[PDB]
């Protein structure tokens, strides 16, 4: 039998030390969580509010704590998957347990993002209706518009049919209702070199002035609606008008870094997938230096990675038009390229390397890829230096090791098991060697190395046997190994042709 | 010099004019790169319709003036047959 | 009102608005007011005036809130500006100028060189930025015979003959490389935007190209007097924005509120002042110690000295019983208590001369008084002269007042 | 030895602060935004009975029911409560009520290893005023609340080993200043952390009570953001460094699922690795103390930079 000043004490006695809370989680006094898991329809608000801020605290604990306890973790995660029916119940249950739910619910994918989650549905329904009733009539409390926000950060965490004609209408309404309170501050003054018009406006590389949202619950409404309506709206408008790229190219110069990387993820869309966009250079020309200052913040977001969109925007230039390229043009005048090679040459050269370091270093190489996949100036830039080559062949060793010494361990071993730590880093290297063997001159003077032949043969023979044998791992182990197959058949249809001496 | 870049600047397209100019240079060897009297370049025509090359070869420190003449290597089969590459 | 902060904005420079120059033109604004006196009507008044009107348009962004949520859901020269607004026409006839003088700039091989019209104050300003448009080229297409940057003030044929002389900073189109140099930048060509900025807190010349800021060229340029300057060989032109008639590409607002935050970064993170004990003879002398002001947060004497300036405001506005209130919540919250007992004192004594029957405003007034004094004798940093002049970055009515 | 620049007298001094009143009163020998300065540091301040009194003065308290609004929006009595029982020494009461009142969300995301601490001093200095089983007791309570809090960064690490050692025995530390310290930094972290509610109650619920913290004019943050430049731009120059070592990299080493979040940060923990410290101080940290605090410390700073630099001016007096 737990009361509520029980509970009350409990929670207070827990918080900061997380010790504590291991002790709950390994004692056999853990019969509470039946009653932390039986949230009766009957029960009292104060109590089910007690309840669900007691489960928030418990699991509440540092990755070194959850791997002393175990898997009881992560059973009692499940059975909070399983057993509590509060998702059900959305639009009959108060705001108060609605956002504590949601809470608990971010917390749990969080930290266990493998299992379903079976309730989906029910939890857009109550979105739906949360928004189209309350929200956009101007009825809404403090608890309801942080349940919105908690359910757009929710949502965004999906990974992945007439509920998403409703769900992008609902975000539609959000962002037009939100963005049309500071719809004033637009002001650009410029010049058409042929008065209240907005004729030629796509003709300056000028933006308008820095447009400012000063509430906060505001600006992070806009955000994550607005990236959730980048994910929406091309399978069912804003992007045609000019007010509203006007807006965003001013919402570009902004202080919150949210609002930014939101901006730039809205502008660089239409680019990969709307035809003949990519004809349109002056836009990019617009954008590119607010992204090439996106690099250089400390606190960034998630869902943003500038290393993936330079290289998105660059292969798209590449597959397009491969004799010209604006990109690689536009930031070799204004000194970018070289100091990227230059943070590439100094991560290659650090002197203790951890996983964060691997994976930028993955990224570095993969844009060095990309830099010289269809011109011969970066392509000899890149191999002017003599030390590329060596760390290419010690990188495939490295893989070529480690895949034998998996092979030679299948019988103790032997079911999901965790793909090999550098598989990335050695499908990069392959796409360096791919783009420096697309031209004659390496192939007959700088790639003469028999090395790196005798690499590419042993890699493609060895994937094959662990295809052919070590078939238990799963797919998650296999995928980038076949991977792995195609580039280096890649690699070497382009060194088998008749004028390269291997 | 102004007067035939100014003039140049009009030209249509190179691929549909009858002649190709261009400018040849030597890189290494061909047999074995590693086992140079090929420091100038080769100023060179090419006439699409007969397909013969004439050109001059250039260097400083060198004579002056040097033609080459080329002809399209006739074969001993009238018949054809296409063979195909692509770097991937 | 509202109307005259529109046509100050839609006069002036946006960025300049924002530093401590701004007083000057708002002087400048309110003396020459009778000239001027919803901002559509303030526009259209101004385009009759003339801003937004030459010949090549002077185009206004406007935007449509109303079908946006229905479809979803020289005057400058009347007014006394002391800032560069225009190129200066050369005696000699060798240049060819438009109206306004920036629109178009050709020569008519020797460099033709000119400067602008008027020089930079050392002890007036924060950051000045300019920017040039290269619109036609006479070689390869990104090579340019152009030469753009800023010229000291105290070899003009030695500037026609070579491009620059010793007292030129500035930026080569002609090979990407600066004039008194190394690697610094590569040649700009047709349609570039390259624009030239100084910054008077730590004293340094920069130049940007399409947006992107290229580092500093030149360094510790304190104390001195600039004039923007321009060399072009026959051939080829350039448009100049000064800021007054169009908006700027680079984003130059981002650097004053990197700057200014810097600053303010830097300096923000007995209990009775009595008389002045320097006045000795009726002149002031220096006392041979490292501060005068000796007053910290970490020690208690600020609060103490500044809960007293409040209770002796509060007593001399008329507001004993607010007094009474704050003297008993810092009974509350409890050398404490000598700033309680002399509070104390404070009150029986303004109740006994209400029965009978400032300081703060002072520092307020004294803070604006030698942040200008800072700013116009050319203080030095910290110890050296080379050192940031960070009072340079403070606008104290529009950044801690309001 | 006399100053050598300038030595204002009384009457051009006077001038030059006439000047520049007027051109301040224009903006805005009188200031007219004294009064929201002084209600602005009475409700950031914590203070009860004034904070009431300046806003029925300045107009806006106009019933008991309004007052009771006004103190439920700022929090002053549950603030002033906090401060008076950190002031105190009731530690363990602070956090009952910062954790009932003000929701887990504070302590739960630096200012806890200041209250530990401070908790830890105060019951040693208790014990050793006023032996075994008090003194395992206490070790326990260092060993077990604080261990990983101390163990994660180098100055924890030292600054429980410096109070570990002055424990062993018969300034700052012992200081009563320390806790004043502590309750203004945990006052300045509640109040940024209920700003956006009172801006969402001022803003959409049509309250005529006024915000102030910050003006509609100027902008604000809810995070904190530091812009590290020289890192990738094209500030650099148009040369090419060179790798330097031929080490190896291996050598120095209907269901619904969501996404993996580990390792997305990389980024910036190996730029961390690989004129200065730009951020956003002003418009992020800067609004959340008392103004007149600001501005005495401008006076400060101006009156001795004014010093330094062989400029004799008149003091206030």
């Amino acid at each position: 039998a737990y009361s509520l000043e029980n509970l009350k004490k409990i929670s207070n006695s827990l918080v900061g030390d997380q010790l504590a809370k291991v002790d709950y989680f390994l004692a056999p006094k853990c019969q509470i969580f039946q009653c932390l898991l039986s949230i009766e329809q009957s029960d009292g608000v104060e109590l089910k509010n007690a309840k669900l801020d007691l489960l928030y605290t418990l699991l509440h604990l540092e990755p070194q704590q959850r791997d002393i306890v175990g898997t009881y973790y992560f059973d009692i995660v499940s059975a909070i998957y399983k057993s509590m029916s509060l998702a059900s119940s959305f639009t009959k249950n108060n705001s108060s347990t609605n956002y504590k739910y949601i809470k608990l619910l971010n917390l749990c994918a969080g930290v266990y993002p493998n299992c379903g989650f079976p309730d989906l549905q029910y939890l857009q329904n109550g979105f739906i209706q949360l928004v189209n009733h309350k929200f956009l009539r101007s009825k809404c409390k403090i608890d309801e518009v942080v349940t919105i926000i908690e359910l757009l950060k929710l949502f965004l965490l999906v990974d992945e049919h007439y509920q998403d004609f409703k769900m992008a209408e609902s975000l539609e309404h959000i962002i037009v209702k939100i963005s049309s309170k500071y719809l004033d501050q637009i002001s650009l003054k410029y010049i058409v070199r042929l008065p209240f018009d907005n004729k030629g406006v796509d003709c300056t590389r000028a933006i308008p002035k820095k447009i400012n949202i000063s509430n906060m619950y505001d600006s992070s409404l806009l955000s994550l609606a607005l990236l959730l309506y980048l994910r929406y709206h091309y399978m069912i408008k804003l992007r045609n008008d000019a007010t509203f790229k006007m807006f965003v190219l001013g919402l570009l110069k902004s202080n919150d870094v949210n609002i930014r990387c939101v901006a730039l993820k809205f502008l660089l869309q239409p680019y990969f997938t709307e035809d003949k966009k990519w004809e349109d250079t002056r836009t990019l020309e617009k954008i590119l230096p607010y992204l090439v200052k996106s690099f250089n913040y400390d606190p960034l977001p998630w869902w943003f990675d500038p290393f993936d969109m330079l290289d998105s925007l660059i292969v798209l230039y590449n597959e397009i038009t491969p004799m010209n390229n604006p990109v690689l043009t536009t930031l070799a005048h204004t000194n970018v390229i070289f100091c990227i090679l230059s943070r590439f040459a100094q991560c290659l050269s650090l002197p203790q390397h951890n996983e964060a370091t691997l994976k930028t270093t993955t990224k570095f190489i993969k844009i060095c890829a990309s830099f010289a996949a269809s011109d011969e100036k970066y392509r000899l830039l890149l191999l002017n230096d003599t030390l590329l080559l060596n760390h290419l062949e010690y990188g495939l060793e490295s893989h070529i090791t480690l895949i034998q010494d998996f092979i030679s361990l299948k019988d103790e071993i032997k079911m999901c098991l965790p793909p090999i730590y550098d598989h990335d880093f050695v499908a990069a290297w392959l796409l360096l060697l791919k783009s420096f063997s697309r031209s004659v001159s390496a192939l007959r003077t700088t790639l003469k190395r028999n090395k790196i032949a005798q690499l590419l043969l042993q890699i493609l023979s060895k994937t094959y046997t662990l295809t052919k044998e070590c078939y238990f791992a799963g797919q998650d182990f296999m995928k980038p190994e076949i991977m792995i197959m195609g580039i280096t058949l890649g690699s070497i249809c382009n060194f088998v042709v008749e004028f390269s001496n291997l | 010099i102004s007067r035939i870049f100014s003039q140049e600047k009009q030209f249509d397209n190179y691929l549909n004019e009858r002649f190709i100019f261009m400018k040849w240079k030597e890189k290494f060897l061909v047999p074995d790169a590693l086992l140079a009297s090929y420091d100038g370049f080769y100023y060179i025509v090419h006439d699409q319709v007969t397909g013969n090359i004439q050109g001059f070869y250039y260097h400083q420190d060198a004579e002056k003036f040097q033609q080459l003449e080329l002809v399209p290597s006739l074969k001993n089969k009238v018949e054809s047959s296409d063979c195909s590459f692509e770097f991937a | 009102d509202d109307v005259d902060r529109e046509f100050i904005n839609c006069l002036f420079p946006s960025y300049l608005l924002q530093q401590p120059v701004a007083y000057d033109l708002w002087i400048l604004y309110l003396q020459h007011r009778k000239l001027f006196h919803t901002r559509k009507e303030i526009w259209s008044k101004l385009m009759n005036l003339g801003v937004l009107g030459t010949i090549q348009v002077y185009k206004y962004f406007y935007p449509d809130v109303n079908d946006f949520t229905l479809r979803f859901g020289d005057i400058y020269k009347i007014l006394g500006y002391f800032l560069p607004s225009r190129w200066q026409a050369q005696p000699n006839n060798s240049l060819q100028l438009s109206q306004d003088g920036i629109t178009h700039l050709q020569p008519n091989v020797d460099f033709a060189v000119t400067w602008a019209n008027k020089s930079l104050p050392d002890n007036k300003l924060t950051i000045f930025y300019y920017e040039i448009k290269v619109l036609s080229v006479t070689e390869s297409a990104e090579n340019s015979n152009i030469v753009i940057g800023y010229k000291l003030v105290e070899s003009i044929n030695k500037c026609q003959k070579y491009g620059f002389d010793l007292n030129v900073f500035g930026y080569c189109g002609f090979d990407g490389l600066i004039t008194n140099s190394k690697e610094y930048a590569k040649p700009f060509g047709r349609d570039d935007v390259i624009g030239c900025g100084i910054n008077f807190i730590d004293g340094s010349i920069f130049f940007t190209k399409n947006g992107i800021h290229l580092g500093n060229a030149f360094t510790d340029l304190n104390d001195l007097e600039f004039v923007p300057y321009v060399a072009l060989r026959p051939g080829n032109s350039i448009k100049t924005n000064f800021g007054l008639n169009e908006d700027f590409v680079f984003d130059i607002i981002g650097y004053q509120d990197k700057w200014k935050s810097l600053a303010y970064e830097h300096i923000c993170r007995k209990f009775l002042l009595g008389e002045d004990n320097r006045f000795i003879d009726g002149k002031l002398v220096r006392p041979d110690v490292n501060n005068i002001n000796n007053l910290s947060v970490d020690d208690g004497s600020l609060p103490n000295t500044l809960n007293v300036m409040i209770n002796d405001y509060l007593i001399h506005e008329g507001l004993v019983d607010v007094a009474k209130g704050f003297l008993k919540d810092l009974q509350k919250d409890a050398e404490s208590k000598d700033v309680i007992r002399h509070n104390e004192r404070q009150i029986m004594k303004e109740e006994r001369m209400v029965k009978i029957r400032c300081a703060l405003e002072n520092v307020i007034s004294n803070t604006r008084a030698m942040l200008s004094t800072l700013l116009e004798y050319n203080a030095f940093g910290s110890t050296n002269s080379s050192d940031p002049r960070y009072y340079k970055a403070i606008n104290f009515d529009e950044d801690v007042l309001n | 030895f006399t100053y050598g620049k300038k030595c204002f007298t009384k009457e051009e001094w006077k001038e030059q602060v006439a000047k520049y009143s007027a051109m301040g009163e224009l903006y805005a020998p009188i200031e007219p935004t004294l009064p929201r300065l002084l209600l602005n540091y009475f409700v950031s301040m914590a203070y009860e009975d004034s904070s009431i009194r300046m806003a029925k003065e300045l107009g806006f308290i106009r019933n008991n029911k309004d007052i009771a609004v006004f103190n439920d929006l700022y929090k002053i009595k549950e603030r002033f409560h906090i401060k008076h029982l950190i002031k105190l020494g009731r530690i363990n009461e602070a956090m009952e009520e910062i954790n009932s009142i003000f929701g887990l969300e504070v302590l739960e995301e630096d200012l806890h290893f200041k209250l530990l601490l401070l908790n830890l001093i105060e019951m040693i200095r208790s014990h050793h005023q006023q032996s075994n089983d008090f003194i395992l007791n206490l070790i326990q309570y260092s060993q077990n609340k604080l261990a990983i809090k101390a163990s994660s960064s180098v100055k924890k690490m030292q600054e429980l080993e410096l109070a570990m050692t002055l424990l062993l025995f018969p300034q700052n530390l012992y200081s009563i200043s320390l806790r004043s310290k502590i309750a203004d930094l945990v006052n300045e972290k509640l109040l940024k952390f209920i700003h956006p509610r009172i801006q969402f109650e001022i803003s959409n619920n049509n309250s005529k009570f006024p915000d102030l913290l910050n003006s509609d004019k100027k902008i604000i943050t809810q995070n904190f953001t530091v812009y590290n430049n020289n890192l990738v731009n094209g500030s650099n120059g148009t040369k090419i460094t060179h790798i330097s070592s031929d080490q190896p990299i291996n050598e120095k080493m209907a269901a619904t699922t969501f996404h993996n979040l580990e390792n997305k940060n990389y980024w910036n923990q190996t730029s961390e690795l690989l004129g200065l410290e730009f951020n956003n101080y002003y418009s992020s940290e800067f609004p959340y103390e008392p103004r007149l605090t600001q501005i005495m410390k401008l006076w400060c700073w101006c009156e001795n930079q004014l010093h330094h630099n062989q400029i004799g001016v008149p003091r206030v007096e």
